[PDB]
């Protein structure tokens, strides 16, 4: 059996619980979970600082962790991400239109640009997991389930995580999981990964490029790579003279969308105004032009929990060790599932040829809950970035850059 | 720039 | 036998007068009619801004005008052709005779108008225009052909003076993409013309670093008359070779797409008048600033505009010394015309210059520069005020066009 073709009728979903054109409502759905959670993460961080992400990635380690999740959590989870608003009736068709969006994403003969995924779920060596669940996620997210000793070696398991998750992203993503974020009562880790590395439509020449000081709010300037290229590019000057540009990466199914206000303007008012409407509205008032674009030779990392964010947007029950509803995980063992924590981290670089970004998600279950990570320095003058999928009107890739100089 | 002259 | 790749050898001038003068990696030679030129330049806009109001723009092409006369100075002779030596600087480039400032302006001439692989526009054309009746000297014919790429078009200026007319100006704004047109004044030329010298020169450019239009934006620019008016300001900031000169006055060096070509702008402070730094303006002082500019960041600030000017050189010529050339009695210009009418003379002389500043030159653009954050304490360039303008071709040091704009209002 292949989701990819079947219908929803070939898959004998049997989730314990229960709360095309369906897929598009999805991607709409991922949006909407996108933007809201960006401006939450957006608030936990200095207006200065860089910021990226694959919302995608954290929408499927949350739907992947739903396939064992019951009652409110189940609910919360629903709502949380937005798949309550799916033309549907059942939250396990969900899952079903997502594996499809997935197909179509990861699941192409032209292939221009290069976007993988790979899912993974890490369950400790002495339990007995449910077989329909391990069979679903198996099926649903191509998600095997691997075997690792959290009992008595809690350390070597993460390592070993952090490096799998490190071979799914040309050692980009290499530590997602914190230090102590796994121990003894460890239950079990989802994981997604996402990996892309596009070609420049109209690539950018080095002999263009020019060191230019940078300089930094509060403090002196650093070097920086800056690229300059002439040519047409769907663009639009708007309101209050924020810039859209459109970066179109060989092929044109994948583009990167660049945000910049009026200088002297502040990024943090377009922020709070960010909608999948909003942003829908720039991408139509764009319109082919000849401009010349100033854009800086650069990468950036970012990482996080997502613990504190995701709770203030409604996720509650799942991270309370009391109020948390996840029996479909586990049939024999140790029950009494709740999440520890949640950490995501990405990955951008942007060069002459094109830009390359990678993330993941890992999801906790009965494991430590590490405090906050956290890693400053405030730069300025930064812009929004979007890596999206235009035939399935998917944001892959999100963020902030701030810091040129890397 | 357009100049001319004579 | 290409003069661009020929020695002093392999051109004969046989001028029928002769006249000595007194006491990088380019040519040595062209490097010095270069200089010649400029001192031209610099001492001819000095004298031309002195007659002219404050507020009145200016703009003419000293090239154009000293290729013009230099033209002439071939069957120039005696005192006219000493006059002309010293009023146009050649005389300035040491023991060196009147004929061979000819074979270096042929070599100027070739750099200047390269013609080869390049991104902006830099045109000549020079013609004589003599009366279908009149027998002129052959070597003269010859030269100002060789040299200067002017052809000898017979019109009838006896009879058909009016058509010989039209012919001329129109034949002037083919050359010039049609922005220079009635080069001549209905009122000269008659049956008593015999001969019609025009020297056209045309350029044409983008900038190197685009202006976007959607930052320009109205401003005030302050008149020299203490008022105030509203003009376009074209505004972007990048790397420019500038440099702040006496008494605060800043220069700005724009360069086109080509490198080859920029346009240079002196701007005095608020409180300096342009006036006063016209009358310093020094052929050695516009040089040490020239090779003063260093590269940096700032924001620069200029006005959209168009101006057209038109005036009569003679007046001031005379004024700086050219006088014989104009005097029915006193002129020297045997090597001309052929067999009699040995007396000719230049009853006058006239200058129409053209020139349109803006983003992109040739409503479709725009910028954008993502992750830039200069420094807080840049320096600023407003040009709000009345300023100087060059449009020199750097690698040969040569002043194309130059002018003042005191008025780009509307
Ligand atoms: C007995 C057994 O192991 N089967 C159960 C079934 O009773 C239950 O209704 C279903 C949830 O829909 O999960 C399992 O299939
Ligand atoms: C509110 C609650 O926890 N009880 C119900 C339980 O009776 C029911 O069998 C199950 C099926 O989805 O849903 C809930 O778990
Ligand atoms: C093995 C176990 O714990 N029993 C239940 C039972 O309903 C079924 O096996 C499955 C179907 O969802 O869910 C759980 O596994
Ligand atoms: C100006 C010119 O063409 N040179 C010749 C000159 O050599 C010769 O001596 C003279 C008559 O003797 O006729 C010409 O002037
Ligand atoms: C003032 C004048 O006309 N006489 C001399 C003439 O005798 C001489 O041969 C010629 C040479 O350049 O110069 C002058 O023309
Ligand atoms: C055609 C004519 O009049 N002959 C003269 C000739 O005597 C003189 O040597 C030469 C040098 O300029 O110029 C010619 O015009
Ligand atoms: C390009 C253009 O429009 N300029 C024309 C040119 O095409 C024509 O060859 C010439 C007459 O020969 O007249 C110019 O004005």
């Amino acid at each position: 059996v292949d989701i990819c073709t079947a219908k929803p009728r070939d898959i004998p979903m049997n989730p314990m619980c229960i709360y095309n054109r369906r897929v598009w409502e999805l991607s709409k759905a991922n949006s909407r979970f996108a933007t809201t959670f960006y401006q939450h993460l957006a608030d936990s961080k200095n207006d200065n600082d860089n910021i990226f992400l694959s919302p995608l990635s954290i929408s499927t380690a949350f739907a992947m962790t739903k396939l064992g999740a019951c009652n409110d959590t189940l609910q919360q989870l629903m709502e949380v991400f937005k798949f309550d608003t799916i033309s549907e009736k059942t939250s396990d068709q969900i899952h079903f239109f997502f594996a499809k969006l997935n197909c179509r994403l990861y699941r192409k003969a032209n292939k221009s640009s290069k976007l993988v995924s790979a899912n993974r779920l890490f369950g400790d060596k002495s339990l007995t997991f449910n077989e329909t669940y391990q069979d679903i996620s198996e099926l649903v997210y191509g998600a095997k389930l691997q075997p690792l000793d959290f009992k008595e070696n809690a350390e070597q398991s993460r390592a070993a995580i952090n490096k799998w998750v490190s071979n799914k992203t040309e050692g980009r993503i290499t530590d997602v999981i914190p230090s102590e974020a796994i121990n003894e009562l460890t239950v079990l880790v989802l994981v997604n990964t996402i990996y892309f590395k596009g070609l420049w439509k109209s690539k950018f020449s080095p002999e263009n490029t020019r060191k230019e000081l940078f300089y930094k709010a509060d403090g002196e300037s650093c070097s920086a790579s800056m690229m300059y290229q002439e040519g047409k590019f769907r663009y639009r000057r708007v309101a209050e003279g924020t810039q859209v540009l459109e970066l179109p990466f060989k092929g044109d199914d994948i583009t990167m969308v660049l945000i910049l206000p009026k200088p002297e303007k502040s990024l943090a008012k377009v922020e709070k105004e960010l909608t999948p409407e909003v942003l829908q509205e720039w991408l139509d008032e764009l319109e082919e032009m000849m401009l010349v674009v100033h854009m800086p030779r650069f990468r950036i990392e970012d990482g996080f929990s997502l613990k504190e964010q995701l709770q203030d947007m409604g996720l509650v029950d799942l991270f309370s060790p009391e109020k948390s509803k996840l029996p479909g995980i586990v049939a024999e063992g140790r029950d009494d599932l709740y999440v520890s924590d949640a950490f995501h981290k990405a990955f951008l670089e942007v060069n002459e040829e094109g830009s390359e970004a990678a993330a993941s998600t890992a999801v906790v279950i009965a494991g430590r809950s590490l405090n906050p990570n956290r890693v400053t320095f405030k730069a300025n003058r930064p812009f929004l970035v979007f890596i999206r999928e235009v035939p399935l009107n998917t944001i892959i890739f999100m963020g902030r850059v701030a810091n040129p100089c890397v | 720039s357009e100049a001319a002259a004579s």
